[PDB]
């Protein structure tokens, strides 16, 4: 049920960055995972998706070459290769509750979300 | 690319009013659509999916309708804790899109 | 082992009724399980994308 | 048969806390596990439950958002996220001996139990 | 929510007396019920489950009865090491309950 | 064939103690393992037993609550929880060569045996 | 509890003598019984199991007999390296027993 | 999709050298891997190949006794045993997108490539 | 050993010209052949495989032909970002070969 | 194809000693492994043998109680328990290329071999 | 225990001579037999197995014969790099043997 994250860091631009995401009750090889990014003002921006047994991925149009989503049977995580200044925002990990056919982007049980920021 | 715009800033409403938030889509997405409430201090929180089926622990005073390309979300009897941010969101899981499913706000209720 | 599509000519009955339809009424009960296939169909919702 | 625990710690409020629980003879992928908390005065309070092959969980009503139960094939454990002052008490780990249908909350073979306390 | 109250502090008993501890439940739980003895220095220790079947290494001088919503636990011939704490406990494994299966004490036997 | 042990230690009473036991040629998921203790004077005392695929255990009458036998596919070991003074003796690990039905306590191929002692 | 006592200290024997070590059991164990030689400096070492079948690398000058509750172990032609310790051992693998399968010694042969 | 490498090193001749290669989306037990080396001037030189479930290898004619390709289910890598001076160049890791029969040497999705150099 | 030589330095071409790069092979390889463009600052990048089937995200203004032992690669309408390095490459996956699939360049277009 | 070893050590008598052996292309759960020892003068002495599926071992007549051969799916190795002075020599690891029935002692693809020596 | 002795130090041979190395066995081993060349600076290297089938990358100027208990290995046209050490080796994979498959040398060719 509950979705857990790794604690945030104040980093420098040009350094790789990770956030792991572990779950409490369900197993992750059954359901799907994705990531969203909450920027100040409005900002609420979806990153990508990863599926359960097919283990495929689909990113955003602007997000190719910029994020790599890794998944084991115990933990899912996402990666950042080259940070740009304006990604100081809030990230979230959530479970895709779907049905026998959809895999549609309902994120039913969210994560608590931590703060990641970059500074130079 | 299926796009939901939501270029609609919300109107000031009193206790017990009715609000019609309208989310229109360019491409046909079927019934696969979600809605969320975002209180500005914590994690987002979902109300209804597939435009008709409400989630657990949510009162039945929220409504859901709309089919095809345009959809709505109405309710009545606005409390004090309904000051939040709203978002419509599709589930067409395509590849070449850059959705972000954005738009939507809600004033502080008088 | 089909039972149907074959004439059945009645000339003796195990009741005392020799097939007489009293009141101009008649009943026929039929079950089979040999012809019980179930076809499945689809219909598209968006006929554009090749994926 | 015998149920083993990790040794207790005197901690500060605001720090995550763990207790592992290992078994001696039986394997844990067959049976179920749960946790109870023995407070002074009366106190005896049940936390949650975790099942064997379904690997589901069910907590108490007040205990949601506050405990996450992890289980491998070798070790079960429970976790605390944000401790409040009044959880200085005694915790126990025990095996649910059940039958082909019940999974009812009989805890037949208990653990010895250690003392955990928080202080500021 | 099935609730067993056990609002009954135990009465002073001598050697060889008989004690009737009564544990009543609001909802019907079937026969799924457990009992425990808690000596105040060590881990708790079971006696009987499903209100009729006793565990191993326990003498047959403890009794079990009761069906439906109310249940009991009687015994006779109280020793010196029966100064402990007692607890009745159900097994309806529901979700929205906050049981703690509490109540029950035992005096020091004269 | 050959049975190997871990090297002995002079310890203090009140400290947990382990001895691993590895084998050379056979695999341990097929056969059974047992531990015996050789005290001075006469002493020769059997501890417990552990089986192959059932992975069950049976101890001595005096030895309950005092030893826990762990086994992986690569290594078997035994554990001591609370040592008493008079267990300064010699321990041995040996393979139960049995048949299709027995699992009787023949220990055919022994181990070389090391010296463990406690002192205060 | 099946118990083998072995309350028999061994008698002084010369080169070529015959020794009758007798191991008696309270409960019937069938034929499941083992024997061992313990040289007082190294690991123990087995001779015969199931009271009739000898192991590999052991000469056929050791004998095995006995059935039911009492068993024996005889041999003749005692060498110089037969100064060791002997032990009879059952295989009834029960739970509530405290066997240790003890008893047995051998003098230094003249 | 994206192919990742390990960061380069300036080494001395006579020291073993490794480069790991991890993938983002696809699994590596399905497809094949190979390695190419980009020298200055023209240079572009292919090293070897490794297959998916057969797990066979085929090297170049000059490259025998000089490279060993290792592969797990999570990571592929290649190894250098005895470096000679003139291998200061650029290495690349790429996925063999093939069909039901070919395993032909199309390298469809390349890696970004890092710089390795030796000096004495 | 199947060998593709490519001993051909490319000729200066203007905007809209047509270039015939010819890659000849000693042994017959079938249709299994690939082509690549190498910009001199980044990773290599593929255009066409099996001499007829082009890859995704590549315009259809590149051509592919040739069968047997000799093959070609033509295109027209040269842009500004076509200053790169070209390479033909076979797929006969043999053991005793030392291919490197080398040869090929392209001038800076005027 | 190529067979790799661990680097040699100058040790003291009375210390346990190991040498791992890893392979390049083939998998080791299919074929067999053995070890030979090359002493000065003539010396060329075979140690033992292991089989790919049964995992049975057979040593030399003089070599019992003196070597233990361990094998995982990734690495094979051999062990020395109590070194005597005159084992300063050269060891080799090689693959038993056999057929559907033989497992005969042809060692087709050898290892490069390193130098191990003991001194007091 | 099958034993191959090889008590035969090799005779001085010139370029183009023929050498008959003979390896005799006590027990019958079938055809399972191997041969090796050991250059005195590097790893050993195999020529022929099962007394008739040669390995890859080895010229066909080496010969193999012999059956039953005795076997041979002949060749002609001795080069300069044939200064090595030779060894015959059986494959009877028994348990109680101490083979080492030893014997065999070769002079420096004039």
């Amino acid at each position: 049920q509950s979705v857990k994250e790794s604690e945030g860091r104040l980093v420098t631009p040009g350094t790789p960055l990770t956030l792991t995401c572990t779950a409490s009750g369900f197993t992750m090889s059954r359901y799907h995972m994705t990531w969203v990014r909450q920027a100040p003002g409005k900002g609420l921006e979806w990153i990508g998706i990863i599926y359960a047994r097919n283990s495929d991925t689909y990113y955003a149009n602007w997000a190719k070459g910029r994020f790599t989503i890794s998944k084991t049977s115990t933990t899912v995580d996402l990666k950042i290769t080259s940070p740009t200044i304006e990604d100081t925002a809030t990230y979230f990990c959530a479970r895709v509750d779907s049905d026998s056919s959809g895999a549609f982007d309902r994120l039913d049980l969210w994560g608590q979300g931590t703060l990641v920021t970059v500074s130079s | 690319d299926p796009m939901l715009t939501q270029t609609a800033a919300s109107v000031e409403v009193a206790v017990g009013g009715t609000v019609t938030i309208k989310c229109q889509a360019s491409q046909s997405i079927g019934g696969y659509l979600s809605w969320y409430q975002q209180k500005p201090g914590q994690r987002p929180k979902l109300l209804i999916y597939r435009a008709s089926t409400l989630a657990s622990g949510v009162p039945s005073r929220f409504k859901g309708s709309g089919s095809g390309t345009e959809y709505t979300l109405t309710f009545s009897g606005v409390e004090c804790a309904d000051a939040a941010a709203y978002y419509c969101q599709q589930g067409y899981t395509s590849s070449d899109i850059n959705n972000a499913f954005g738009g939507g706000t809600e004033v502080v209720v008088k | 082992a089909q039972i149907f599509n074959k004439p059945y000519w009645l000339q003796r009955a195990q009741g005392h009724n020799n097939g007489i339809c009293w009141g101009n009424q008649l009943f026929v009960t039929v079950v089979d399980t040999t012809r019980s296939t179930n076809m499945s169909l689809c219909a598209a919702i968006s006929t554009s994308e090749t994926t």
